[PDB]
């Protein structure tokens, strides 16, 4: 009386990444790192579609979208790498993820 | 098995349409007598059965 | 919309189905850039404080 969610059914399977960076991030930089990483992963299925991406303007950071296919038991394995990989690419280009953001004015002083 | 026959008569979706079958949406697969397949963007396989779909 | 830390504009544009998603992707990445160049800034949240007890 419900849905089945059947997943080792399809052999293939997608990852999706939400990166968020500074409002000054060069988005070229940040989505050539992005193509970099994910073109050196020889998990990550070529012939499917590797988006790389600004998916949308965040209250504190710019927020990318990255989607590649794998096979479905490599989708965790390839998650945990890119994600590393990413962190510390991202470190040693220039690259920061920012914490939550606030303008204050101050009043009374 | 009604809603199936209703479903393949009346045609709201053909196997390769995009759908929103009640808060889940997928490529159709193919529609059957007690329930169809559709394929999420994700790629993962979910059965529906007719009924509820009706 | 006089959103609390911002005004919130609208735009609403027509395009086939097929091409939605990358117009999307298109003309968000372009407004960014065009905002950048010309001058407007996307606010973050902001808060006016008034100091007691200095
Ligand atoms: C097991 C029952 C199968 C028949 C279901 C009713 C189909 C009615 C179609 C009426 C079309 C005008």
């Amino acid at each position: 009386a419900g849905n089945i969610i059947n997943f080792s059914r399809e052999p293939v399977r997608r990852n999706e990444f939400i990166i968020g960076v500074a409002y000054d991030s060069d988005i070229d930089q940040v989505k050539q790192i992005l193509t970099n990483i994910i073109q050196s992963e020889d998990r990550i299925l070529k012939d499917r579609e590797m988006t790389v991406r600004l998916n949308e303007l965040g209250a504190s950071s710019i927020n990318f979208v990255v989607r590649v296919w794998s096979n479905s038991g490599d989708l965790q394995n390839v998650y945990w790498d890119v994600l590393e990989r990413i962190k510390r690419e991202f470190d040693a280009a220039g690259i920061s993820f920012p914490y939550p953001q606030m303008d204050v004015n101050f009043k009374r002083v | 098995l009604a809603a199936g026959v209703l479903l393949v008569m009346f045609r709201p979706f053909r196997a390769g349409e995009y759908v929103d079958l009640g808060g889940v949406a997928g490529t159709v697969l193919s529609v059957q007598i007690f329930s169809t397949t559709m394929r999420t963007a994700d790629g993962k396989i979910i059965v529906i059965p007719n009924g509820k779909i009706i």
